[PDB]
RNA sequence: GGCUAAUCCCCCAUGUGGACCCGCCCCUUGGGGUGUGUCCAAAGGGCUUUGCCCGCUUCCGGAUGGGCCCGCGUCCCAUCAGCUAGUUGGUGGGGUAAUGGCCCACCAAGGCGACGACGGGUAGCCGGUCUGAGAGGAUGGCCGGCCACAGGGGCACUGAGACACGGGCCCCACUCCUACGGGAGGCAGCAGUUAGGAAUCUUCCGCAAUGGGCGCAAGCCUGACGGAGCGACGCCGCUUGGAGGAAGAAGCCCUUCGGGGUGUAAACUCCUGAACCCGGGACGAAACCCCCGACGAGGGGACUGACGGUACCGGGGUAAUAGCGCCGGCCAACUCCGUGCCAGCAGCCGCGGUAAUACGGAGGGCGCGAGCGUUACCCGGAUUCACUGGGCGUAAAGGGCGUGUAGGCGGCCUGGGGCGUCCCAUGUGAAAGACCACGGCUCAACCGUGGGGGAGCGUGGGAUACGCUCAGGCUAGACGGUGGGAGAGGGUGGUGGAAUUCCCGGAGUAGCGGUGAAAUGCGCAGAUACCGGGAGGAACGCCGAUGGCGAAGGCAGCCACCUGGUCCACCCGUGACGCUGAGGCGCGAAAGCGUGGGGAGCAAACCGGAUUAGAUACCCGGGUAGUCCACGCCCUAAACGAUGCGCGCUAGGUCUCUGGGUCUCCUGGGGGCCGAAGCUAACGCGUUAAGCGCGCCGCCUGGGGAGUACGGCCGCAAGGC
RNA sequence: UUCCCGGGCCUUGUACACACCGCCCGUCACGCCAUGGGAGCGGGCUCUACCCGAAGUCGCCGGGAGCCUACGGGCAGGCGCCGAGGGUAGGGCCCGUGACUGGGGCGAAGUCGUAACAAGGUAGCUGUACCGGAAGGUGCGGCUGGAUCCUUUCU
């Protein structure tokens, strides 16, 4: 049992992007299918699909990079520098609407699941909604 | 630890003692000395260094050291503890005030007189 | 003992009304209405006395003030783990303004505790204050709010209100009066004395202002208060002069004897004019009162200062206090002389034992400046208790292993609820402070006016993604079914061969043994070596591996039985049944303990022989406990991968054990070695993570003191936690 | 080319780095404050059983046993519960003193050894156990955090 499957979800993302792969499936819900439609918009990965694997329903996450580079090293830049959890099971944390973080000086995301929906942290102050903080992602 | 543990046990303040139980918080305290003495410094230095023992006004006795050059200091002489140690002396951690009550400033020293209790000396 | 007044006390009356029992209605805890019945009021005083004023009485309401109750929040020690007799509830009662074990009788046997009861330690709490980027840490002086106390302890009376600081009764301690019988006291009120202490003020002025008590008022009281006094204790403002003045006087300082410094600094020139003298001189203060009007409104209209002749304005007027720390690094400021492990400095690092920029003066320099240093304490730094924001392979740190209780945590789909969560509205969040703005003292400190901010909690409304919950599905997790497998996994019984020792027998001599050499020791009672037979105990050669199994400790001859774990195939069954796990419980090498067995070899202690400067050791010869078994304790360890368990994710290559397969190979599950990415202080780790993540448990916080002390618990002890 | 002395190169171990004429361990004697143990003693608080019990509220009596009366009752007075505190007997906390001793930690540096660091000269460490002038030795089991295929101290 994945004890906090969206952590699984972003984490399948992070080594993924880190070993360049241009896909990863993630076992679907509808709500990393709302975080994964988060991203897609903001345009940190090209998008995803729904699949079947073994009859058993996931998502294919395709991933996004820079071009390649100058110098020893000439793996490309990353799309998504950074994607880390805040709410986890066991700590679980609430934003009211004032409290709602400004992410790299707004060069980032902050997900947040709300009673209006999953919004970016401006789509949410736009909205003038808090709620539970998920994701920082830049 | 989690943070489930942290709840269940969290963290602990950390307690320090005082390096100068001059007790009653008190800033100096004015005593009776009982042995004025000489004593040889730690492994790392050499010399001869004057303190005296110490009856306090708070019920304790205690080695003092006594700055400046020259001193007056006798056995049954009134005296006012400082504080702050000696690191070269074995279990002294006080000091005495030259200027206040028996213990008298330094005679002749002409730099830093506020410390050593000397007064301003005239010149015409 | 006697006289006497009243707004002092008592008895009838009137009952607006109210109280009380009983009934009825509404309301819903004892709120409100009503009917009968019983019960309850008052005081008079002053004027101009044919009217008003000050009062009195019963009631309803308002206002302000308080009582009591509940949710939540409020320090440390678990080396404080159990606490509890009015203690927990009930019926009836007493008490109060009023609920209540608040108190009493009787009845039941409860109530609280790891979500920390009980115990111990410290402590008034808050608005706020200091610090901090913040989160946080620390604190609660002054001012405001609340509480509690008035020498210590108990108690009630009076009253709207007290269990009453300048009221009362009693007990105790203390001081004083005393005809020795008995009495009087109570500054934690303002000043002041005394003691203690490093240390904390005047036995001042005034009721002019504000406020409080009584009074119709005039007025009286007011150490509340408004001022003044003392202390650089803190904050703010101000002075110790301004301009000119040598390519630079003297003195002192260094010097390469050329000169460099103090320095425009001084002298001196000129100008302003702190203090001080002289004169004017406050606001704070218009009410209460008086007059008109009706003692209203309104209109007018006079008295009233402590501060104080102070602030301030005007005139005149003198160049007129500077100190303290520091100058090796941190850290801004360097040179001579003096002193030579001295004398001394010192926050840490560390200076000084003849060139000392670190000691001591001097010149010069830096820093602040009516101050400057020091000590003590708090926050800071210190991300060094890490919520923000830390760690545990070798640095301190994974519990020896498991089982599992509380607890923490929880796959996919749908729906109800809307507890968490979010939003809106509203109430509350006093004032002061803080922030912003404007303003008042010449400025500021200080003050006023206004604005904004705000966590939290109350109420109403709303949202439903996530968390929760209830219901209903699912099968990817988990378990199960069928079949097949490897294995020193455990327990019980049995049996095999080798070797040692010993005993019997044969044969056979002069030694054997042992060491670097030797000796002790054994051998003519015939040893060693060799052959045959017997007894007995312990351990299992080759196979054997860089192997396998087990949660760990750990587990090797062979056979049988009893038994645990596990892996693969099939995709069959259940339908989230999961993970972790404080406490508990169980297991746990060796040595050790108890009772009883057993005893070959080995062997602590011990006995001897050597070696050595000595030998208490290593080396040699003996040898007891022990090693073995049964049962019961002990519970440690380099119990080591010095690496907690589980799950998902992230190149490969090579060797191997073990299943399945279309068996050049592929595919599970183990064991190793290299090595992507990445991690790491490095060494290393690297799909058997020390990588990327999530959940849960354990543990760490400089070294020595010390796994000591004390306390507890366990243990027969040793000794363990 | 084994050995003695001096030396060069690669490698290995190290706790040395004034660098093996190095380090460091312990004993005993000796120069220091602190600690427990500390018999008892001096006293403070609190707990429990019993006994004594001021004040004061409250309950009862209030009688040809007092005082007032309108005869309804009132007061004085008496008794009782409660009760501050006191005493007796032991249980704990705490402070002061303290016979008596444990080691401690450096401390003028002496003493006898050589245990550890190099295969530290018998590899070390380790739980335990007996032993020993002292670092320690030895037994059993374990660990690698061990080197490279007679004895012989110290500076
Ligand atoms: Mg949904
Ligand atoms: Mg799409
Ligand atoms: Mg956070
Ligand atoms: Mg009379
Ligand atoms: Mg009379
Ligand atoms: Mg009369
Ligand atoms: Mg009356
Ligand atoms: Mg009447
Ligand atoms: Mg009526
Ligand atoms: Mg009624
Ligand atoms: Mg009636
Ligand atoms: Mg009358
Ligand atoms: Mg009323
Ligand atoms: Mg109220
Ligand atoms: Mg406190
Ligand atoms: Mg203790
Ligand atoms: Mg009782
Ligand atoms: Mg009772
Ligand atoms: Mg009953
Ligand atoms: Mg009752
Ligand atoms: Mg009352
Ligand atoms: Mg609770
Ligand atoms: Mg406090
Ligand atoms: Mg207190
Ligand atoms: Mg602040
Ligand atoms: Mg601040
Ligand atoms: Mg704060
Ligand atoms: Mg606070
Ligand atoms: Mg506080
Ligand atoms: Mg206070
Ligand atoms: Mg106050
Ligand atoms: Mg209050
Ligand atoms: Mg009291
Ligand atoms: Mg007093
Ligand atoms: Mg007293
Ligand atoms: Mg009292
Ligand atoms: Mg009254
Ligand atoms: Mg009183
Ligand atoms: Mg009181
Ligand atoms: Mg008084
Ligand atoms: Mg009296
Ligand atoms: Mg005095
Ligand atoms: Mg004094
Ligand atoms: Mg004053
Ligand atoms: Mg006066
Ligand atoms: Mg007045
Ligand atoms: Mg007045
Ligand atoms: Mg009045
Ligand atoms: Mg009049
Ligand atoms: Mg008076
Ligand atoms: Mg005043
Ligand atoms: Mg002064
Ligand atoms: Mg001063
Ligand atoms: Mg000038
Ligand atoms: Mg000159
Ligand atoms: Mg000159
Ligand atoms: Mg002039
Ligand atoms: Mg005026
Ligand atoms: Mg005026
Ligand atoms: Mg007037
Ligand atoms: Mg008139
Ligand atoms: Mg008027
Ligand atoms: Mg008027
Ligand atoms: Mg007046
Ligand atoms: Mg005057
Ligand atoms: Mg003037
Ligand atoms: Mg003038
Ligand atoms: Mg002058
Ligand atoms: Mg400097
Ligand atoms: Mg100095
Ligand atoms: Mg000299
Ligand atoms: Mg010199
Ligand atoms: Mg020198
Ligand atoms: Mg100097
Ligand atoms: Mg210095
Ligand atoms: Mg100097
Ligand atoms: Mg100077
Ligand atoms: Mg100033
Ligand atoms: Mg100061
Ligand atoms: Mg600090
Ligand atoms: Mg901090
Ligand atoms: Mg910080
Ligand atoms: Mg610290
Ligand atoms: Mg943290
Ligand atoms: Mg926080
Ligand atoms: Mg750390
Ligand atoms: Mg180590
Ligand atoms: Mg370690
Ligand atoms: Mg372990
Ligand atoms: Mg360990
Ligand atoms: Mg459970
Ligand atoms: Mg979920
Ligand atoms: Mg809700
Ligand atoms: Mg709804
Ligand atoms: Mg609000
Ligand atoms: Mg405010
Ligand atoms: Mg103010
Ligand atoms: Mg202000
Ligand atoms: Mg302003
Ligand atoms: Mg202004
Ligand atoms: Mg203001
Ligand atoms: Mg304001
Ligand atoms: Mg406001
Ligand atoms: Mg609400
Ligand atoms: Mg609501
Ligand atoms: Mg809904
Ligand atoms: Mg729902
Ligand atoms: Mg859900
Ligand atoms: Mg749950
Ligand atoms: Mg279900
Ligand atoms: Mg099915
Ligand atoms: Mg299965
Ligand atoms: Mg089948
Ligand atoms: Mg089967
Ligand atoms: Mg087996
Ligand atoms: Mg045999
Ligand atoms: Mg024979
Ligand atoms: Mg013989
Ligand atoms: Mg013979
Ligand atoms: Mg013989
Ligand atoms: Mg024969
Ligand atoms: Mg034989
Ligand atoms: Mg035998
Ligand atoms: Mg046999
Ligand atoms: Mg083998
Ligand atoms: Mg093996
Ligand atoms: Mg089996
Ligand atoms: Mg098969
Ligand atoms: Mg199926
Ligand atoms: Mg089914
Ligand atoms: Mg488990
Ligand atoms: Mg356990
Ligand atoms: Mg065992
Ligand atoms: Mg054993
Ligand atoms: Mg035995
Ligand atoms: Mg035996
Ligand atoms: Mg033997
Ligand atoms: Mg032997
Ligand atoms: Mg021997
Ligand atoms: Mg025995
Ligand atoms: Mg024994
Ligand atoms: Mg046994
Ligand atoms: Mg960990
Ligand atoms: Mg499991
Ligand atoms: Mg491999
Ligand atoms: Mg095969
Ligand atoms: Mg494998
Ligand atoms: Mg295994
Ligand atoms: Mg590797
Ligand atoms: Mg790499
Ligand atoms: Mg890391
Ligand atoms: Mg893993
Ligand atoms: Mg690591
Ligand atoms: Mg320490
Ligand atoms: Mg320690
Ligand atoms: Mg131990
Ligand atoms: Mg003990
Ligand atoms: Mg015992
Ligand atoms: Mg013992
Ligand atoms: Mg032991
Ligand atoms: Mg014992
Ligand atoms: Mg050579
Ligand atoms: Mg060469
Ligand atoms: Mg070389
Ligand atoms: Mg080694
Ligand atoms: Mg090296
Ligand atoms: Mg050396
Ligand atoms: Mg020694
Ligand atoms: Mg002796
Ligand atoms: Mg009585
Ligand atoms: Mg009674
Ligand atoms: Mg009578
Ligand atoms: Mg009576
Ligand atoms: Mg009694
Ligand atoms: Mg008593
Ligand atoms: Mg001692
Ligand atoms: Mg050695
Ligand atoms: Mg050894
Ligand atoms: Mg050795
Ligand atoms: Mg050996
Ligand atoms: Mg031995
Ligand atoms: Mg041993
Ligand atoms: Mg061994
Ligand atoms: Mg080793
Ligand atoms: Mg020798
Ligand atoms: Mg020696």
């Amino acid at each position: 049992m994945l004890t906090d499957p969206i952590a699984d979800m972003l984490t399948r993302i992070r080594n993924a992007t880190r070993v360049y792969k241009e896909s990863t499936d993630v076992p679907a819900s509808r709500f990393k299918e709302e975080i994964l439609r988060i991203l897609a918009r903001e345009g940190f990965i090209k998008g995803y699909e729904r699949v079947d694997v073994d009859g058993k329903p996931y998502l294919r996450v395709y991933l996004k990079y820079g071009p390649r580079r100058q110098g020893p090293d000439p793996r490309p830049e990353q799309v998504i520098h950074h994607i880390r959890r805040i709410s986890k099971p066991g700590r679980r944390v609430y934003v009211g609407v004032k409290e709602i973080p400004r992410v790299r000086r707004g060069l980032g995301i902050a997900i947040l699941s709300t009673s209006k929906g999953v919004l970016t942290d401006r789509e949410a102050r736009k909205l003038g909604v808090g709620g539970e903080l998920i994701c920082e992602v830049w | 630890p989690t943070i489930n543990q942290l709840v269940r046990k969290g963290r602990e303040k950390v307690r320090k003692k005082s390096k100068v139980p001059a007790l009653k918080g008190a800033p100096f305290r004015r005593g009776v000395c009982t042995v004025v003495r000489t004593v040889t410094p730690k492994k790392p230095n050499s010399a001869l260094r004057k303190v005296a023992k110490v009856r306090l006004t708070s019920g304790y006795e205690v080695t003092a050291y006594i700055p400046g050059e020259g001193h007056n200091l006798q056995e049954h002489s009134v005296v006012l503890i400082r504080g702050g140690r000696v690191k070269d002396l074995l279990g002294v951690r006080y000091h005495i005030v030259r200027g206040v009550y028996d213990a008298a400033g330094v005679k002749d020293r002409k730099k830093s007189r506020s410390k050593y209790g000397t007064k301003k000396p005239k010149e015409a």
